[PDB]
DNA sequence: TGCCTGGAGACTAGGGAGTAATCCCCTTGGCGGTTAAAAC
DNA sequence: GTTTTAACCGCCAAGGGGATTACTCCCTAGTCTCCAGGCA
């Protein structure tokens, strides 16, 4: 009896979102935590490194932008990179 | 009544590549990697998921070799995988 | 429970099992119907 | 517990070739594939009980092996982190 | 009292994400936008995988992603399966692939 | 040969189990009353 | 005979095989497309140099093991594609 | 008094703690941590050296190159494998 | 050679042992069948 | 196709682990000041 984070309910609103109809195991939910697990810390370590070279201590949009075009592949990073960026100017707007 | 070699052969590769179930008996394979844990530590007890884990990597690691090494079979213009293609399997991944 | 040893008369358990059905199985081997002898049964026992 | 190799038995690795797409063994792969599988067992058990080792545990979990994976560069899904 | 998910737009937390950043020790300070923006990568990199294994699952006459369909779905994907080269999924199973040389 | 090896005497093995010498007694006294006896043990070495 | 005291010499020595200018040129071809008006430092391009050279090495071993493998002396593009394919990097 | 003198080692235990301290790899360092890091990266630098030196001794040199280096590294097995993904600038590659 | 920077010297708050308790759960020899993967 | 056998369940026993969560509490790091010497 103790609290565990997952991203079961972030990843299952997601799958509403995308599919509304179909449904998800519990194999299949700790396959997609571990995904989101393993995707934060890549993006979360080249920013870091990122942040180390250029001498700076903050991790900005910047940092995590140039991670997700440095790990993601083609039109992967590039849609990534326009969600991100919506994300983001959307926020600031909403202030 | 009798098939001729080859097809059961490809059957069985059909059938198998369908299926996502474990192809080596669970206990086998607990006996094993306990024995090669033994000589690490002694007195070293394995959950039943580490144990499930272990299996998973394996046959996966398996898997992707034995594609390889069917690879290789196929080069040099043959259907039969040998110790030899293997082994240039693994040499051109980096292994040995 | 298909053997029949009705010809014996005599049983002796070499130690006891925790379960006494299984004893009284091994002895209804030989007290079973049919049988046309006196049976003893002779139970031997460590002391301490 | 000794010569548990022959534990990963002849049709066993016949399955996992079928599952690989091999149409013919020859009767030497056997005793390859079982040493290539002791190898990496090897590895991956020796840096899970490094690990657990490490947490002053003396039983080895699911984690310690995923992690023990994911350092030799086999990144596991579904057996948690 | 508005989350920092709503003001993004994104379903995934920003605020957990925030708070795995600065505990993670990947730099001094964290920036504002930065949790933001992973959140929306991670949320995008989400809906990717997810519409291609509900794809897969449809094709199997089956409503719910067993990971047999997310394996499918990476593995079908050339940019997926390079994201995801060097990992396993669990009861993932195999793409099914017989050589020509092989056939009859 | 018996300067080259020598075997345990068989006479040691009722030396060495109390329960062997009273079965030996047991046993000799019913056979010379004309029984015959079944011994039920949980072990197939104490068989041995 | 030649090709085995060739191999030698050439196995021997460390100088850099490929001619710098058009591995230059070529380098800075390749990078226009990502960025215009990009330059170099001698450094990086040096550093360009020594890993492609020793990667194209690696992958030509790889390949002669895999055209031995043939029963083949020479090296054919198959072998290439198949120590690429095998690598992982295809 | 000097901290690497104090531990009996020739590396900067002083800037490997900095290192750490500086770098994000932990909110804390404890005291024998440098130390220990110190000695290693001491003990493997001393392994090669000692490897460059007898491959230069071996060619009539006196000065290591990094020829020396890529030979010393890819001779010893297990050197090879700690640095089997690097590639030596000016190395060339071992004799075959 | 002229610095920055690593090293004494004092406080100080908290991370990380000890220490329960506490809950979960089989644990292991020798036995006896008995099928279905192995073996031949 | 025919024969072996070994996973695997059942048993019968008395209590033991062995990882988790709460209390306390005390070394041990961090932070700040000053200084001189290690090094680029």
């Amino acid at each position: 009896k103790t609290r565990k984070e997952s991203y079961a309910i972030y990843v299952y609103k997601v799958l509403k979102q995308v599919h509304p109809d179909t449904g998800i195991s519990s194999k299949a939910m700790s396959i997609m935590n571990s995904f989101v697990n393993d995707v934060f810390e890549r993006i979360a370590g080249e920013a870091s490194r990122l942040a180390h070279y250029n001498k700076r201590s903050t991790i900005t949009s910047r940092e995590i932008q140039t991670a997700v075009r440095l790990l993601l592949p083609g039109e992967l990073a590039k849609h990534a990179v326009s969600e991100g960026t919506k994300a983001v100017t959307k926020y600031t707007s909403a202030k | 009544h009798r098939y001729r070699p080859g097809t059961v052969a490809l059957r069985e590769i059909r059938r198998y590549q369908k299926s996502t179930e474990l192809l080596i008996r669970k206990l086998p394979f607990q006996r094993l990697v306990r024995e090669i844990a033994q000589d690490f530590k002694t007195d070293l007890r394995f959950q039943s998921s580490a144990v499930m884990a272990l299996q998973e990597a394996s046959e996966a690691y398996l898997v992707a070799l034995f594609e390889d090494t069917n690879l290789c079979a196929i080069h040099a213009k043959r259907v039969t995988i040998m110790p030899k293609d293997i082994q240039l399997a693994r040499r051109i991944r980096g292994e040995r | 429970v298909g053997v029949n040893l009705t010809g014996a008369d005599t049983v002796v358990f070499y130690d006891s099992d925790w379960n006494p059905t299984m004893d009284a199985q091994a002895q209804d081997r030989c007290h079973r119907i049919g049988q046309t002898r006196d049976v003893h049964i002779y139970r031997l026992i460590s002391e301490r | 517990l000794r010569d548990n190799i022959q534990g990963i038995t002849k049709p066993a690795i016949r399955r996992l070739a079928r599952r690989g797409g091999v149409k013919r063994i020859s009767g030497l792969i056997y005793e390859e594939t079982r040493g290539v599988l002791k190898v990496f067992l090897e590895n991956v058990i020796r840096d899970a009980v490094t690990y657990t080792e490490h947490a002053k545990r003396k039983t080895v979990t699911a984690m310690d092996v995923v992690y023990a994976l994911k350092r030799q560069g086999r990144t596991l899904y579904g057996f948690g982190g | 009292a508005k989350t920092r998910s709503s003001r993004a737009g994104l379903q995934f937390p920003v605020g957990r994400v925030h708070r795995l950043l600065r505990k993670g020790n990947y730099a001094e300070r964290v920036g504002a936008g930065a949790p933001v923006y992973l959140a929306a990568v991670l949320e995008y990199l989400t809906a990717e995988i997810l519409e291609l294994a509900g794809n897969a699952a449809r094709d199997n006459k089956k409503t719910r992603i067993i990971p047999r369909h997310l394996q499918l779905a990476v593995r079908n994907d050339e940019e997926l399966n390079k994201l995801l080269g060097r990992v396993t999924i669990a009861q993932g199973g195999v793409l099914p692939n017989i050589q020509s040389v092989l056939l009859p | 040969c018996n300067m080259r090896t020598q075997f345990p005497d068989l006479r040691l093995i009722q030396y060495d189990c109390g329960k062997l010498q009273t079965l030996a007694v047991l046993l000799r006294q019913l056979k010379a009353e004309g029984h015959r006896v079944l011994i039920f043990t949980q072990m197939t070495r104490m068989l041995d």
